[PDB]
């Protein structure tokens, strides 16, 4: 991905922390360094082929070291819950059809001028209660929406029955009429999905949707059919896709500003984060200042990511050594 | 809460506002 | 002012009073009273303190501050604009331009409705105790000695307790040293003479400092050359 | 009220005790006085019925700037037990050094 | 009756009220009967106002000793009021006739019990005490501060409400919590 | 004791109430 | 042991004595004695004086958490004092052991507390109370109040009672209030 | 804290002996008096519970202003066995004559 | 519970601290507990702060005699502190009864030690008695260096803490 | 002013005795 | 490290601030 | 002595531990 | 504040005393 930058933004990925100087030995360790007068912090990291260092962060030009966690990085995917109004009909009356309509707004483009219109329908008929309704049309958007065909993954449909009224069963383009035995379905769970991503290519960014009905003529009036009240969300996508990106671009002001643009001939850089773990974030944000008439400010920022284990204990450990040898009161997440 | 004579001779007087005699139907 | 006001506490004119055996029964209570009486009648500005302090205008009055003597200047808040005496007879008297204001008592009458005004006023340097608190410049002792001196004199002369010789003696020294603090207090310094020079050889000559609180009045004049 | 009868009494025997060791009180003061009675003869006649809450919540608070004014009105003393910071005797008694799920927990 | 507690949660979120009626031999007749809750803008002089804040009957709660016991815990913010700038005023009744052995001047049966924050009092001491940490010399506010509050403690304690509300109306009322 | 107008309206309207 | 309720009536009748043994289980065998109430004109440095103003001995009643808990309402015009220029002191003594493993100081078998009529006392600072208002002066009867409460507040919970009686004379002695009416009066 | 109390008892006590012996004294001290009782009486009630450790560096740095500023208030005394410069009473004790390869030893 | 030496190495580069428990027959009984570090920042009246420079809890070292004596030296690089301008606070801690014998007053399980670096004060009166060798003038800001470390002094041995740190802040770093 | 229950029982009480 | 009654009545209310009775599940 | 609210959260949460 | 294990066990020990 490509983010802004207060006129740069540097990343180093702490993996461990060795407290010395001589003991960086596995790539990816960092050594928060300083002297014991407060007057300069620096980071040495044990790059893939080198020790590097990170640059002297004058410790009284500082603006802020927030360190944010895990869990308030990670996107949820809003839900919605798609029901029968009961003050049009409580059942559904036998001749009207039902049409669902979900409409998406960025499904190709970044703009909301690139939509998307998916939908499902079910024709009711007399004998069709409500739970053989959300039967018959969480199929016929699983065969629109959840089919092997579809270019992109758009949403995640369940159904919810009475008797459990928490766990969802997925309904997919091979879920027939007899796998589904409950007579107490009551809604229609439409969950945003996680979209693909190849790294620094294909960023994390999702496909959000609002559905909306059609009408049913209930009584010589075209009445709206339906209403969708968004729930609270469950699921979350994890920080790994997140930070894979963000290494891969603030590699860039200390490496190549090119990534592959030519391929006979690259500077392969190898990277330390995996995509599949979860991380923490500390941004240390400070400045530069000439002792002289010229006070104007030149603003860069360090960023330092660990390891999140659910307890944060790779992130605190890192703070803290930061906090004795440079002297500064970073808040422990 | 203990309410004294001129208390008592308050009410009387607004409610005679508002009421009437037999003859005045 | 040559000199600077060091502050000293009020008795130290009875240390120096009571060297004379006839005012031996002079006191703090009397030291206040004439030394009130010495500092209102020279009228110098160098002895009271420079204070500035904002109020609120509720409407064409305001609230002044307790210890007021004096008021220096009187500006809008958020403008700057100084305020001028108010000439009018009906100011907050509607019937049927430029601001102002006036001050009685307590209370200052401007020509503005709702805003808030800046008063830079002058008042009395209090003691540790709430006294006065006098200069300790020994030409201001030596007359408010001289002050006391004379006043506790001309009562003891119509009494009749004192010879009309001695009494004349003690006026003629007071009348001398209070012309010499009149002087000392007044002749200006050498800084305040570079502010004074500014402001008087101007070729271009500048009428506006009262709008500003008089903060340009003594910067030079400088002309560019051709 | 029962309370105004009692204030004013107290007044104007203050100031007849005034006017008989001394013979001059503030006519500034006489004044407060006046007034304490017209409101006093007022609320206790039949006048008091075209008296709202919001006519009684003013009355009283235009009636408390005479409270302290001269030595004559005092301010007047209510029968109270409260005040701006109230005592916690509220006592602890555990069970079982039973935790809750999260909060601790008591009889 | 008496007050167990009362005062705002240290979290200025709830209003706190825990009411117990006293243990006396010549009490046992005597319950509760409601809670109302008056602010500054309402309160009047003989007993509760009309169009009050919050009107609570014990009744409704339970379903005998139960009654002699009773606490709340009212959300200020469903009060639509200030938890910062208001001053509450808890009225309680008895509903129950005492004994006839009861001693002179024990069967009051409505009681009172004044209500403020006293976070914004003590943010404005440790400003002033970090005032103070300068120069070492006391500002004339602080001290004006602890007399006005003294001031209204006398009153409330005397009973003089109006008046308090105007001390803290004029004084106090700009707070930041 | 006092009692203001609507002390009043109270006593009248409740007394109604019960005949 | 503790006071739960120490103070005289507003209406200038009843000395309000309320006293109970603590609640921890080593205080079971502790009871309660006697009450012995003193004034400031009969005090002793070390526990009650050998002429106090009324005693009240417990066990002479029923006989076991009736006694742990006692409360006297005394009618003051029996003991033929003042309410308002009376400064009394209570004293409850213990009767039994605690239980050992308790941390000293606790097993204290005596028990002393202060009372006085904070109500004329309020009303001479009410004379004072609107200097508050007022700007440009200092409340100086305001801050002379509050000053000569707490020093006898400050006296008394720090165990300086002597010197407390010293300033209780000197201030508050002159104290007047409107007797208890001994007729009874119809309120409710 | 306990403390608090002694100072303030100390503190009044003086006062009113002042008063007793003189008539007067200064009210930029009795404003000092003010600030050191209502302090305690702020610490030893229910708004004691609104301190933090910074909060309670903070005020006893604000308190030890008004410790030596007039004679009611006095630097408070504890009991403390240190100073800025400490004796050295370790003793020497090396074992028959030896050294290690660099220094000196001993038992 | 006493201290044998409680010191800053001559080298600026140790802070050193010995403690021992008294010899007396009835802290038979008694060990120490715990060492707490805190410096003119973090200190509180009330016992050692909450986050403090550093904390030592001494069954960590050994594996019962020897518990009751104890010998650290921290080098001050590693604490993150400046050895010439901070003043350090050790307090110690016993984790033990004494008999029911002892004598009121010397059942305390916590004391303290103050500690500052000389070196500076000695290079200032260096600096001032060179002054004084030109002239034979005695400088006033020597008289006051003087002075003001004797009140520090005082304030050490009387407990005063709080304003011994505002007179160290306002004089001898500033 | 609340006027509970009984205070209008009171009520009622004196105006129904020269009923 | 003496604790008083007060100590403990200071900590008592503390913590009644955070237990609650059978009757508030 | 005295206590501050972290002493409280200390002595809270080592209760919470040990029940 | 520094609590030692003692202190806590004597909170705990005066807490179960109203057991």
């Amino acid at each position: 991905m490509v983010i802004s930058i207060n006129q740069v933004r540097q990343l180093y990925v702490a993996k461990a922390l060795k407290a010395n100087t001589a003991a960086l030995t596995t790539a990816g360790d960092i050594v928060p360094k300083a002297d014991t007068a407060k007057t300069t912090l620096y980071f040495q990291s044990m790059s893939p082929a080198g020790i590097v260092a990170s640059d002297k962060i004058n410790l009284k030009h500082v603006l802020y070291a927030k360190a944010t966690p895990s869990e308030a990085l990670a996107h949820k995917l809003v839900r919605y819950s798609v029901t029968l109004d009961a003050d049009v009909s409580a059942t559904p009356v036998a001749g009207q059809n039902y049409i669902l309509r979900l409409a998406f707004r960025q499904y190709i483009g970044l703009s909301e001028e690139d939509q998307y219109f998916k939908y499902g329908e079910v024709i009711a008929r007399s004998g069709m209660t409500a739970s053989d309704f959300y039967k018959k049309m969480a199929i016929s958007l699983a065969k629109n929406l959840e089919n092997k065909t579809e270019s992109t993954p758009l949403v995640n449909i369940y159904l919810i029955s009475a008797a459990a009224a928490s766990t969802d069963v997925p309904v997919t383009s091979a879920t027939k009429e007899s796998d589904l035995t409950a007579t107490d379905y009551n809604q229609i769970i439409i969950e945003e999905t996680e979209q693909p991503w190849v790294l620094g290519m294909m960023p994390q960014a999702f496909i959000p949707f609002t559905p909306q009905f059609l009408t049913i003529t209930v009584d010589g009036e075209d009445r709206l059919w339906g209403v969708a009240t968004v729930v609270t969300p469950t699921k979350t996508v994890p920080d790994g896709h997140l930070i894979a990106d963000l290494e891969y671009f603030c590699m860039g002001a200390r490496g190549d500003i090119y990534r592959g643009m030519g391929y006979p001939n690259i500077i392969k850089t190898t990277y330390l984060v995996d995509p599949g773990a979860v991380y923490d974030v500390l941004d240390i944000h400070y400045f530069y200042t000439g002792s002289n008439e010229s006070v104007q400010k030149s603003e860069k920022t360090i960023t330092l990511v660990a390891v999140d284990d659910g307890s944060h204990t790779a992130m605190n450990a890192l703070i803290g050594a930061i906090n004795t040898a440079s002297g500064l009161t970073i808040a422990t997440l | 809460m203990f309410f004294t004579q001129e208390d008592y001779r308050k009410i009387e007087k607004w409610l005679l506002a508002n009421s009437r005699k037999d003859t005045d139907f | 002012m040559v000199n600077n006001i060091n502050w000293v506490k009020l008795p130290v004119i009875l240390d120096r009073l009571l060297r004379h055996p006839l005012l031996t029964d002079l006191n703090l209570e009397t030291a206040i009273q004439y030394t009130l009486d010495f500092i209102s009648a020279m009228g110098l500005p160098n002895v009271y303190v420079d204070k500035i302090e904002t109020i609120d205008i509720k409407e064409y009055r305001g609230e002044l501050p307790c210890d007021l003597i004096s008021i220096n200047q009187v500006r809008l808040h958020k403008n700057g604009i100084a305020l001028r005496a108010m000439t009018d007879n009906f100011n907050a008297y509607p019937t049927h331009g430029e601001p102002s204001f006036k001050t009685q008592g307590r209370v200052i009458f401007t020509s503005i409705k709702h805003e808030k005004v800046d008063i830079s006023y002058k008042a009395i340097m209090l003691d540790d105790e709430g006294l006065p608190l006098i200069p300790d410049n020994p030409i201001f002792l030596k007359t408010l000695e001289l002050y006391i001196k004379k006043e506790w004199f001309t009562i003891l002369f119509d009494m009749g307790k004192i010879s009309p010789a001695v009494l004349n003696n003690t006026q003629q020294e007071y009348a001398f040293k209070a012309g010499q603090c009149n002087n000392e207090f007044v002749i200006p310094s050498v800084s305040e003479m570079e502010a004074i020079t500014n402001m008087w050889n101007q070729l271009i000559p500048r009428v506006t400092e009262f709008r500003r609180g008089f903060k340009n009045l003594g910067d030079k004049e400088y002309i560019r050359v051709h | 009220m029962d309370k105004m009868l009692e204030i004013s009494e107290e007044a104007i025997t203050r100031y007849f005790t005034t006017l008989s060791q001394f013979g001059y009180k503030k006519y500034s003061d006489v004044d407060k006085i006046i007034v304490l009675f017209f409101m006093e003869e007022m609320l206790a006649g039949e006048m008091s019925y075209y008296v709202t809450q919001d006519d009684y919540r003013n009355i009283v608070n235009a009636l408390y700037c005479l409270a302290g004014s001269t030595c004559m009105i005092d301010f007047p003393m209510f029968e109270s037990y409260d005040t701006l910071v109230h005592s916690n005797n509220r006592t602890f008694v555990p069970r079982i050094t039973e935790d809750s799920i999260l909060r601790s927990t008591e009889d | 009756m008496h007050f167990n507690e009362l005062r705002i949660s240290q979290d200025n979120r709830f209003l706190i009220i825990d009411v117990s009626v006293d243990n006396q031999d010549y009490f046992e007749d005597v319950l509760l009967d409601s809670i109302v809750i008056d602010t500054q803008d309402t309160f009047v002089m003989n007993g509760p106002s009309d169009n009050p804040l919050y009107i609570y009957n014990v009744e409704d709660a339970y379903d005998t000793q139960q009654m002699k016991n009773v606490r709340l815990e009212l959300n200020i913010q469903d009060l639509k009021v200030s938890p910062c700038s208001t001053m509450f005023f808890v009225y309680v009744k008895s509903k129950g006739t005492p004994s006839t052995d009861t001693p002179c001047g024990f069967d009051k049966d409505q009681i009172l019990g004044t209500v403020i924050n006293l976070q914004p009092i003590y943010k404005q001491t440790l400003k002033y005490l970090k005032e103070v940490e300068c120069d070492c010399n006391i500002p004339k506010g602080f001290i004006d501060m602890i007399l006005k509050l003294k001031a209204i403690e006398l009153c409330v304690r005397t009973g003089n409400y109006p008046q308090a509300i105007k001390y803290w109306n004029k004084f106090f009322i700009k707070n930041n919590c």
